[PDB]
């Protein structure tokens, strides 16, 4: 997915 | 700036450091894995061959912990091989990011050497592996003058190794510096920071406090040393 | 040479400070670390009468010290030497280790020939094995043609395929249809698709055939029995009842001196249970550390189940008997739900409902783990075709 | 995933 927080 | 480990890395999330032995350990999201090495980062290894989406990771005793965003948890591994592997809290209302130990026993100490005289530098230093490595602030444009020790503005006007650069940009020569006459006129060539390491010509007189002149300026027209002891003496 | 100490100055490790000879074990700490007091001192030199060593015998700086020839090792006091144990390290040796004096000797069913270490044994047929799993709408087989995978559906009519296994006598493939409540059977070329059960089955959980009593046994969740039928689906009757909650698992192992059944039941006190088929001789094998069992598998030339965990997510083996319960995948975040198993030569190959994935592993530790295909919809029976 | 296939 995306590497976000 | 140098890379360490550069081959397969995809998403390196989680950054640790055990100081005890000197391994480093790392979590990678996409992976899926947490691996150790060397400093160098030769005797590369992985620990756990399966992390789900790691982000945070701390090194504590013989185990590694981390957060995983996926399963909003906090597990641990055996340091060495993975094993022991459990979940330390169960599934969190939110992903948990970010982790760390709080230790009571003060970790390794040395001796700073920006602790003695800002280790010559003249805005901010930092210890680097053989000394106080200089730095300059972050706003303004500047450059590492005088053996980088000196911040100084950068204009371009690079100035000759047999001068002086001054914190206003104006190079005297390298014969001016701390005798005690303030031939910048704001005393940045008579600064303690550079009397503490510099050293007086072979052709001069050295002064009690550090400073420097040539033998001519003792018991003289007037006294030019700063303590005295160009008079004194004779 | 830069500066260290070349002479025969004795050198403290890692330090630029050396020390006279005669400071070994002579009372006082000389080195940093007294070194020269070191925790091997005061040993007697190897004239000793060999120091008392069983083998070849050292006498250096740091008192005496004893060796062992390959295959031995020290003793915890450095005594004698003591034998390795060869066998006694789980897949050190791949069938019927045999411990000796200083060595180990290795041997392997007729269907196996030995390689050149002494150790791992490969099938001897010319024909590579088939890995095939039942998606839901799909039966995919793996031509596992030296890692070449090959994905093709085996049948095309398929609707919801649970339980798959193969008949090595007439090369026939069958599974059940839970949509359907049937009972099929093809040939591996995807030919002759012809029924065998075709009513009497809500939701049959795995198959498993005798290929030498010529048997059909099932285990249906929602009937809670254990059934036995002919292969061609003609005589069936209740084999077991009494106490079966919810079976899932059945393995069988046919060969005349064994003769002997198993299967998984995961209702309350989960367990795996032994008997005799035809269900006399029942016993309970493995009943601790046991939460929703799933899956089970027999390694033949070992005569060892391997059985898994969807609840505690782990991959084990015991003896027939449970004895000997040994771990191969535990406390791994890589099983989610596993549901059925699958062994060949010295892999492990496993279908997982939460990944979707069927994977594989060294069967006897757990590691060397890989994928070996994605499933759209969850993968729920899996079985190897090869004599 | 529920245990129960049905
Ligand atoms: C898919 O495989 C099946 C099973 O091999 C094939 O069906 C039949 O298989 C037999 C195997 O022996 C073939 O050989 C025949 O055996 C009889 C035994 O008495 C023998 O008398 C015959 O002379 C012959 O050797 C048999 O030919 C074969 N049946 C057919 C229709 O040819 C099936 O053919 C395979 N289908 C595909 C897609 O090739
Ligand atoms: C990954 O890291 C290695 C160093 O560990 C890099 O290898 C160096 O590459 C430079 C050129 O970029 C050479 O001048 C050095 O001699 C190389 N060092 C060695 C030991 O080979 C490598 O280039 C890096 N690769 C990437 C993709 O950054
Ligand atoms: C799938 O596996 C089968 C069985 O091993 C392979 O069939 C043989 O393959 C070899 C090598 O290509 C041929 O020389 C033989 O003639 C084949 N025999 C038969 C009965 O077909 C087949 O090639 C494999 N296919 C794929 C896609 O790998
Ligand atoms: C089926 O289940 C019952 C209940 O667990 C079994 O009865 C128990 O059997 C043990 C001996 O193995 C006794 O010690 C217990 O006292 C029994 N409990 C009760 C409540 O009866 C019974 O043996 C099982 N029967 C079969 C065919 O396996
Ligand atoms: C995965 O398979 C590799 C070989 O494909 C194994 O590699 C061996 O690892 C052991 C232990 O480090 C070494 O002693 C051997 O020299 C290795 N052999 C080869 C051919 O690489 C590896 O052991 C397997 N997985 C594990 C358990 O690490
Ligand atoms: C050897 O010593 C260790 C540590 O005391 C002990 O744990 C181990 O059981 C001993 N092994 C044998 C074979 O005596
Ligand atoms: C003083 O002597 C020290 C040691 O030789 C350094 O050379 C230093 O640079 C000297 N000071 C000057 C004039 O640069
Ligand atoms: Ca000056
Ligand atoms: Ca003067
Ligand atoms: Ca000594
Ligand atoms: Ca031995
Ligand atoms: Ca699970």
């Amino acid at each position: 997915x995306x590497n976000x927080x | 700036r140098v890379p360490i480990v550069n081959t397969s890395l995809v998403w390196p999330n989680g950054l640790a450091l055990d100081l005890e032995t000197d391994l480093l350990y790392w979590a990678d999201a996409s992976l899926q894995k947490i691996e150790r090495s060397t400093l160098t980062g030769t005797n590369r290894e992985v620990v756990v061959s399966t992390a789900f989406h790691s982000f945070g990771l701390t090194v504590y005793g013989q185990y590694i912990y981390w957060t995983d965003l996926y399963t909003r948890k906090i597990y641990r591994a055996n340091k060495y091989d993975g094993s022991d592997l459990v979940a330390m809290t169960t599934r969190l209302p939110t992903q948990p990011s970010g982790i760390s130990t709080v230790v009571k026993t003060q970790r390794q100490q040395c001796s700073n050497p920006c602790d003695q005289f800002n280790g010559g530098c003249s805005h901010i230093c930092a210890p680097g592996p053989n000394g106080a490595e200089c730095q300059c602030p972050h706003e303004g444009n500047w450059y590492l003058a005088n053996d980088n020790k000196y911040c100084v503005v950068d204009t371009g006007t690079r100035c000759n190794q047999l001068q002086f650069t001054c914190l206003n940009g104006h190079c005297i020569n390298q014969d001016w510096k701390c005798d005690n006459d303030n031939d910048c006129g704001d005393g940045s060539d008579e600064l303690p920071t550079v009397c503490a390491f510099h050293t007086c010509r072979s052709t001069a007189f050295t002064c009690g406090n550090g400073r420097c002149v040539p033998y001519h300026y003792r018991c003289d027209y007037y006294n030019d040393c700063g303590d005295n002891s160009d008079e004194a003496g004779c | 040479q830069p500066f260290h100490c070349p002479s025969t100055q004795w050198q403290c490790p890692g330090y630029s400070t050396c020390i006279n000879l005669s400071a070994l074990c002579d009372g006082v700490f000389d080195c940093p670390n007294g070194t020269d007091e070191s925790p091997l001192c005061n040993q007697d030199s190897c004239s000793h009468f060999n120091g008392g060593c069983t083998h070849q015998c050292m006498q250096g700086p740091f008192g005496a010290t004893c060796l062992c020839p390959l295959g031995y090792q020290l003793a915890n006091d450095t005594k004698t030497c003591e034998d390795i144990n060869e066998c006694d390290i789980p897949g050190f040796c791949s069938q019927h280790c045999v411990n000796m004096r200083g060595s180990f000797r290795c041997a392997c069913d007729p269907e196996y020939t030995l390689e050149s270490d002494g150790r791992t044994c490969k099938v001897t047929g010319s024909e590579n094995p088939l890995l095939v799993v039942a998606s839901r709408d799909k039966i995919i087989v793996d031509n596992i043609t030296a890692h070449t995978h090959n994905l093709y559906s085996l049948v095309q009519d398929v609707s919801f395929v649970v339980a798959l296994d193969f008949d090595s006598v007439t090369g026939r493939v069958f599974w059940s249809d839970l949509l359907q409540g049937k009972t099929w059977s093809v040939f591996q070329n995807g030919t002759d698709k012809r029924v065998v059960h075709d009513s009497g089955l809500s939701v049959t959980e795995m198959i498993a055939v005798d290929w030498i009593g010529r048997n059909l046994y099932w285990t249906d969740y929602a009937l809670e029995t254990i059934e036995v039928s002919k292969i061609d689906g003609s005589h069936r009757t209740v084999l077991i009842s009494k106490n079966v909650t919810k079976p899932r698992g059945l393995a069988l192992d046919p060969r005349m001196g064994d003769n002997v059944m198993f299967w998984s039941d995961w209702g309350h006190h989960p367990r795996i249970e032994r008997a005799s088929m035809d269900g006399t001789m029942r016993t309970v094998i493995v009943q601790e550390k046991i939460y929703w069992p799933c899956g089970l598998s027999i390694d033949y030339p070992n005569r060892l189940i391997y059985f898994m965990d969807a609840y505690l997510d782990y991959i084990e083996f015991c003896d027939y008997d449970g004895h000997n319960r040994r771990q191969v995948i535990a406390s791994d975040l890589v099983l989610h739900h596993p549901h059925a198993l699958t062994l060949f030569e010295d892999f492990v190959y496993w279908t997982d409902r939460g990944t979707r994935q069927v994977m594989q592993a060294n069967k006897w530790h757990g590691g060397n783990q890989s994928v070996v295909m994605y499933s759209v919809h969850q993968p729920l029976g899996i079985t190897a075709i090869h004599p | 995933x529920x245990l129960x296939x049905x």
